[PDB]
């Protein structure tokens, strides 16, 4: 499995 | 781009640690949101059981 990630920048 | 994908059921994809990207079909899941949460997120060879349900 790979790895991911989510962000937001305000 | 990949960082878009995000866990199907959530749509979170923050969880950078939990979410797993299946190769196999399923985009973006998290061990949580999958079946009984796994140990950890598999070092890229791991499939979803939406692959697994093929055979
Ligand atoms: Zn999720
Ligand atoms: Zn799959």
């Amino acid at each position: 499995a790979r790895t991911k990630q989510t962000a937001r920048k305000s | 781009a990949v960082d878009l994908y995000v866990c199907l059921l959530c749509g979170s994809g923050n969880d950078e640690d939990r979410l797993l990207l299946c190769d196999g079909c399923d985009d973006s899941y998290h061990t949580f949101c999958l079946i009984p949460p796994l140990h950890d997120v598999p070092k890229g060879d791991w499939r979803c059981p939406k692959c697994l349900a093929q055979e």
